[PDB]
RNA sequence: CAUCUCAGUAGGAGCGGGAAAAGAAAUCAAUUGAGAUGCCGUAAGUAACGGCGAGUGAAACCGGCACAGUUCAAACCGAA
RNA sequence: UUUACUGCAGCCUGUCGUUGGGUUGUGGUUCUGGAUGUACAGUGUAGGUAGGAGGCAUCGAAGCGGGUGCGCCAGCAUUCGUGGAGCCGUCCUUGGGACACUACCCUUCCGGGACUACGACCCUAACUCUGAGAAGAGGACCCCGAUAGGUGGGCAGUUUG
């Protein structure tokens, strides 16, 4: 996989708080398993500063099972606050997009073809 | 289904060496070889099996990763009159278990503290490492918790140099009720050591 | 006398309280039962071990003292 | 004290773990193109043992080149071609097997592709030594844990009526 265009993961960020604002957000490695396990996962947000790499290793081969897009940031703490929270977040997912929903059907059709 | 992430964390520990865990192992023990006899960290390596074990994100919950040399008693031979049976000690491991070992070695880094539990979080061809999950019983948040406040107790300390974990109970032979705990229960004192 | 016994004794190291440890069966039973743990009596110098020598040596059942049950991890919610 | 008995250290050596990646050499793992099968002669190659008989064909059935499977420069499959009728057998070529294009798993066939136990070589990236470090030298060896055998008055306990 190529590297994510910055602009890219920037309309990412935007779609998060857009669905802060309207839609719905399951923030937590816990919340966004159960999200794309269930599949109302829209899109998933997967910080990449995770230590140890265990807790959201199977993020991304779930979410390839499930055929739910997912997109990698760069660190946990403005994953965190993209989430609307005042700690970090290692997972977050967009299961309602509110008024994001075309945004993040673009950033989906993106990442499939960026893979 | 629907299972937890602590789920799919069990799985990739199950058969580490089969997953990417046994990458990570790779890439880890450089580090890990490196560091001392006990480390503090941040957050415990295999977050399911902590929490499965006690571990709890609040203030006073201390985890270590302590490292434990591998084989058996490191026996001197004695210079003095033997039986042949009591002269050889190459063969002798011991009656602690490393586990133990490390957990013990981490009550001693850590005066104030008690041992909860540890667990298994890597090895190779010389040492053992294990991660030790300790309780502060005199930190507020511990007090307050009340499924953990039991801590604060005066039997509650020296957990792990008394064999009150669960690692000491295994090594004690308590694991099992019925035939074969004739000898273990209730202590081992209890009976002249002649069980174990 | 070497396995054995002496004996997990003597001694050592660590921890530790007014008590400590154990403690609510992945148990014991046997045709179908009981129901946390500890301690005492008994089982019994029996079963078992053993140059099957010397010796070592239970437990369950049963009768008593005293009786006590519960808390997490996870599933569901998601900072409540 | 020792070539007394029985052991225990140390040391030598096999195996496992530590311990990874490549190149080839060794066994079959697994399967494509042929069922390749043939004492005696064959119109015809048992088209595996077979409904002991019964389907195809100028929209395909052969006598030929080094004969693409094979082999006794025969003959079955029609392919590079050009020659202008291979039947099944109740005339069974008086049968080691006697034979219909009928889901070929089977002594071959050498893409053996893919994992595998042993052995040889290389790489570094683990690991080791040196240095404050850049780095240099080794290197999956050595050390180390375990296990198996040896050697072993170095040491222990005894016996030597």
């Amino acid at each position: 996989k190529f590297d994510v265009p910055e602009e890219l993961t920037n309309k990412a960020l935007e779609a998060l708080e857009l669905a802060r604002d309207t839609g719905k957000i399951k923030k937590g490695t816990n919340e966004a398993t159960k999200a794309i396990e269930r599949g109302n996962a829209k899109l998933v947000l997967i910080a990449e500063d995770i230590e140890p790499a265990e807790i959201v290793a199977h993020i991304g081969p779930l979410s390839e099972e499930k055929k739910a897009p997912y997109i990698f940031i760069k660190n946990q703490k403005e994953l965190g606050a993209a989430s609307g929270l005042g700690v970090s977040c290692a997972t977050v997912a967009i299961v309602d997009a509110g008024k994001a929903a075309e945004m993040v059907q673009d950033i989906a059709q993106k990442l499939e073809a960026l893979k | 289904m629907v299972k937890s992430f602590y789920g799919y964390v069990r799985d990739a520990w199950k058969n580490p060496d089969e997953t990417y865990v046994n990458e990570l192992r790779w890439e880890r023990l450089q580090v890990w070889r490196k560091q001392g006899s006990v480390t503090r960290i941040e957050r415990p390596t295999r977050i399911d099996r902590a929490r499965s074990l006690g571990y709890k994100a609040k203030q006073g919950i201390v985890v270590v990763r302590v490292n434990v040399r591998r084989g058996g008693l490191g026996h001197v031979r004695p210079n003095r009159g033997r039986r042949t049976q009591k002269m050889g000690k190459n063969k002798v491991s011991g009656g602690m278990s490393i586990q133990r070992i490390a957990e013990v070695r981490a009550d001693r880094r850590y005066p104030n503290l008690e041992v909860l539990n540890s667990y298994w979080v890597g090895e190779d061809g010389k040492h053992k490492w294990f991660e030790v999950i300790l309780v502060d019983p005199h930190h507020p948040v511990i007090k307050s918790d009340k499924n953990l406040n039991w801590v604060c107790d005066p039997s509650s300390r020296g957990r792990a140099t008394r064999g009150k974990t669960s690692a000491g109970r295994k090594g004690r032979g308590m694991a099992t009720r019925g035939k074969g705990t004739e000898k273990t229960r209730p202590s081992i004192r209890a009976y002249k050591s002649r069980g174990k």
